[PDB]
């Protein structure tokens, strides 16, 4: 019986051999997290003269 | 004697609309368009002076 | 610990230094529970500190922090706004700085305050609440030959 079993954590399928593995075992968002700039208030205060 | 010179920027986006478009400027996005131009005007007009 | 006549103190003392006032006065608005606000100043604390002003008094034995929910009606909510206490209208600026272990060393009897490790020694944590008057300070920057500045 063709048993998926487990290709991570150390169990290979069963139609795989002695030297073989499946080559795609997760998915990838490819959507990356990330934060945003702190605001800040002091800045726009200022007005600037050049030197 | 009133002045608002360093009053702590204009209001958030949720306040009134003088408008009825679907999207609004608001103060806040004029002002950092002119904090963004300015450093090159800025640097522009040393020449001129 | 900040206390009402503190903030008084300050008003007055910028008063007397003619320091030009930032806002107007709010008269109340129509809605039920609304309440007016005479406050002509702004100014800006931490974060930390924002629990201390809610729970002043006033020289009656009255609450001194209106909040914002109450006049935001009729009225200006400006950005970073929690409320108003006497004159000085509150901005909470979630970057504001503090020293380290600048006050005298913390024993046992602590009621609470916040402190810091100083050389193996408890000192306190002395935070700031600022207010910048109008035109106080301008900004330099040098041409740096020909670059767009900043």
């Amino acid at each position: 019986m063709l048993n998926y079993n487990a290709p991570t954590d150390g169990q290979k399928s069963s139609i795989d051999g002695a030297n073989s593995d499946q080559m795609q075992t997760f998915f990838w968002l490819k959507k990356a997290i990330i934060t945003a700039r702190k605001e800040q208030y002091f800045m726009p205060l200022a007005s600037v003269t050049n030197m | 004697q009133n002045t608002d010179s360093m009053v702590p920027l204009p209001d958030p986006s949720q306040a009134t609309k003088l408008t009825s478009w679907k999207n609004e400027l608001s103060l806040q996005a004029l002002k950092a368009d002119l904090d963004a131009a300015k450093p090159s005007h800025t640097a522009m007009m040393i020449k001129v002076k | 610990v900040v206390s009402y006549k503190n903030l008084m103190r300050l008003d007055q003392i910028l008063t007397e230094n003619r320091t030009p006032t930032q806002t107007t006065i709010i008269t109340g608005s129509r809605m039920i529970d609304t309440k007016v606000i005479g406050a002509t100043r702004v100014m800006y604390v931490g974060s930390e500190l924002v629990p201390e002003l809610k729970a002043m008094k006033d020289l009656f034995g009255n609450k001194a922090f209106i909040e914002t929910q109450h006049y935001a009606d009729a009225g200006t909510i400006m950005n970073g706004e929690v409320g108003s206490i006497d004159k000085f209208r509150i901005i909470q600026v979630p970057e504001m700085l503090h020293w380290a272990g600048a006050g005298a060393q913390a024993t046992g009897a602590n009621p609470g305050y916040r402190t810091s490790m100083v050389s193996g020694q408890e000192h306190y944590d002395v935070y700031p609440m600022l207010v910048v008057g109008d035109d106080s300070f301008t900004s330099i920057g040098f041409q740096t030959d020909g670059k767009s500045l900043k």
